[PDB]
């Protein structure tokens, strides 16, 4: 009994049900086995786009704050407003008790990013 | 044929200039075909203004460069002929966003994509070394040490190295010519500018010299030791 095939079957099956307005792709392969997820996501809707997340999981207890923003400083530092929208983001993150990557930490990002507009 | 109404459409008004996106990603089929992008609307902008700025748009390639086709924009802030105008404002802006552009890293084009941005970077550096003739009078050295710093800063090793590397390997006229132009700047540049001026530009000469020399020259010293390798096998 192992898996031999693929990533583990609840992520990329809860994750295959959510809304189409985002799209996941897989970066370089750094994350065989273990962290087994590095997705790149780029929401599409009436709001404008910004910098991809990095989403890369941990076991399934999720104590994961997958995305660590590798480019944040100078691709956040480009424009005000997305730097404000960043900071406003970090600041929603937080309140968020053991936050779920696949599903709370996408959908606060996209929340954010259309409130973006204020 | 869109492209035209809706460059038309977003100079015409001063939008909030980030709900650009939104009305881009409405107005086009999102995916049809990006090669008619922002990427030659900041040049065929620039071509009627001439001796202008042309603000507000700078934002918009801002916004763009974020998170849109690189390689484009490289090829065709390459390609743009501004060294025969030498506006020395403009082209001040687009240096300054290379710098940034070129800072941290490329993107991944799953494809010889890389090896075309890196041909259209060095075109670039080929662009960039008519930075010292344009300032050579600077009768009206602010730009031309500018222009050697970025031209320093570019040059950062173990990154891009093995990238130009593949570069010239890949073609050998383009880099001739670069370096046939490299040393016409240097014979121009034997006048007594300044003292970091004239002076730094051989430094970076000398480095795009060594560029294609090689990637791992053997630089270790200080090996205090009497080898017994050699005198066993003998």
């Amino acid at each position: 009994d192992d898996e031999r095939q693929s990533i583990p079957s609840v992520l990329q099956g809860e994750v295959a049900r959510l809304d189409p307005k985002f799209l996941v792709n897989l970066d370089p392969s750094h994350c065989s086995n273990n962290g087994t997820v590095h997705l790149i996501c780029k929401l599409d809707d009436k709001d404008l786009p910004s910098v991809p997340p990095l989403e890369l999981s941990v076991p399934a207890d999720y104590p994961a704050q997958s995305p660590l923003w590798i480019d944040r400083q100078w691709q956040y530092d480009a424009n005000p407003f997305l730097q404000s929208v960043h900071r406003c983001m970090t600041s929603r993150l937080l309140q968020l008790p053991d936050k779920h990557s696949v599903t709370a930490l996408l959908n606060t990002w996209a929340q954010s990013v259309h409130q973006a507009c204020l | 044929v869109n492209l035209k109404q809706a460059i038309l459409q977003a100079w015409k008004e001063r939008w909030s200039d980030y709900q650009w996106a939104i009305n881009m990603k409405k107005f086009f089929p999102k995916g049809a075909t990006w090669d008619i992008l922002n990427l030659a609307d900041a040049l065929l902008e620039q071509a009627m203004i001439g001796p202008s700025p042309n603000p507000l748009i700078l934002s918009y390639l801002k916004y763009a460069i974020s998170s849109q086709m690189v390689s484009y924009s490289s090829v065709l802030t390459a390609i743009s002929k501004f060294d025969d105008f030498s506006r020395d404002l403009c082209v001040q802006a687009l240096l300054d966003i290379m710098d940034m552009f070129c800072d941290r890293l490329s993107c991944h084009g799953k494809a010889e994509e890389c090896i075309g941005l890196c041909r259209a970077l060095l075109s670039a550096l080929h662009w960039l070394l008519r930075c010292t003739a344009a300032s050579a009078e600077r009768l009206r050295e602010k730009q031309l040490a500018m222009c050697l710093q970025r031209l320093e800063k570019t040059l950062s090793s173990t990154k891009n190295r093995a990238l130009l590397h593949i570069a010239k390997l890949e073609e050998a006229s383009s880099w001739t010519a670069i370096e046939h132009s490299l040393l016409k700047l240097g014979e121009i540049l034997a006048n007594l500018s300044n003292p970091q001026l004239r002076s730094q530009a051989e430094q970076c000469g000398t480095l795009i010299r060594s560029i294609p020399t090689m990637l791992s020259v053997h630089a270790e010293q200080m090996h205090k030791t009497g080898f017994p390798t050699v005198h066993a096998v003998i």
